[PDB]
């Protein structure tokens, strides 16, 4: 089951069997991360590290005691020593709470990882903050989407993805305080 | 044929599905912010299959409103 | 890169991609070679002509 122990330092010696020595051994994306997953610690009671990430921007690297993530089974909540969870997220609202104050982003859909050391890793593509959404185009966009019933499977996968992002955005723009 | 979610059983990848949900979320922002998110919406590159080491056809991408929603 | 006035960049990883494609295949594997940038195809068919696709 474990018949090939690969790794970054193990790529050093085999590449030192077959490459010219005037090139040094190339670096790896493992070398540029200081936080792993299996190693014990970094929960310290109340606040765990969260990492809300988009491809284009980093939106939080701070510490929260709770995150509310919109999973495909529904809005769950990550407390401090939460179970390790690789959770797919539907279009919904990520609520990062550190106390009374709340930063609530509506996300496009993308995974969230709770790790065996308590660190949460939200990984979405588009993060629309709830105060910058257009409330006049949420209802105009679902109308053509609910009537476009086409004959191809691709747009049927694309229309089903179309209304479910809009419909969870109506319910995320109305009852905000 | 396939087994998986509703995008996977229709011949659509995860990257094509999750960019579509990022495509449609960019459109429903404020125009102070929609024009900013319009910049990362444009796709301009060209790919070319190389069969022999020398030649092949080429396929240019010029889409400004996001990923192709159509079946490719 | 696309443009080629960079000075030891697009051939430096071509030295490294030939050092990796001499490291992995010692067992008869399949390899498809892809380059991004105009200076990648113009220096990968020099070394790897059949697995460039």
């Amino acid at each position: 089951e474990a018949a090939a122990p690969a790794g970054p330092k193990e790529f050093t010696e085999v590449w030192n069997k077959k490459a010219p020595s005037t090139l040094i051994v190339p670096e790896f994306p493992s070398n540029y991360t200081a936080v792993k997953a299996v190693g014990e610690g970094q929960v310290h009671g109340d606040a765990f590290p969260v990492n809300f990430y988009t491809p284009h921007s980093i939106l939080s690297q701070a510490q929260k005691d709770t995150v509310v993530l919109p999973g495909v089974d529904g809005y769950f909540g990550v407390k401090a020593s939460h179970v390790p969870t690789i959770a797919q997220l539907k279009p919904g609202v990520v609520e990062l709470h550190s106390g009374a104050e709340s930063e609530k982003f509506f996300v496009s859909g993308g995974f969230a990882f709770v790790h065996p050391n308590g660190v949460t890793d939200i990984c979405v593509l588009e993060a629309a903050t709830l105060d910058q959404v257009d409330p006049a185009a949420v209802k105009s966009a679902l109308a053509a989407a609910s009537a476009a019933q086409p004959t191809d499977e691709f747009e049927q996968a694309a229309n089903r993805a179309a209304i479910e992002l809009y419909s969870a955005l109506e319910s995320a723009v109305e009852a905000k305080a | 044929a396939p087994s998986g979610p509703f995008y996977r059983v229709a011949g659509m990848s995860y990257l094509r599905y999750s960019n579509i949900c990022a495509d449609l979320l960019r459109n429903v922002l404020k125009e102070p912010f929609k024009a900013k998110a319009q910049a990362r919406q444009a796709i301009h590159f060209r790919q070319a299959p190389y069969v022999d080491g020398k030649a092949g056809a080429s396929k240019v991408y010029e889409l400004e409103n996001g990923i192709p929603k159509t079946a490719n | 890169s696309d443009k080629g006035l960079c000075g030891g960049l697009n051939s430096n990883i071509t030295k490294y991609t030939r050092a990796t494609l001499a490291t992995t295949e010692s067992e008869g594997k399949d390899v498809v070679v892809v380059s991004i940038g105009d200076k990648g195809r113009s220096q990968l068919t020099r070394i790897e002509s059949q697995r460039y696709q």
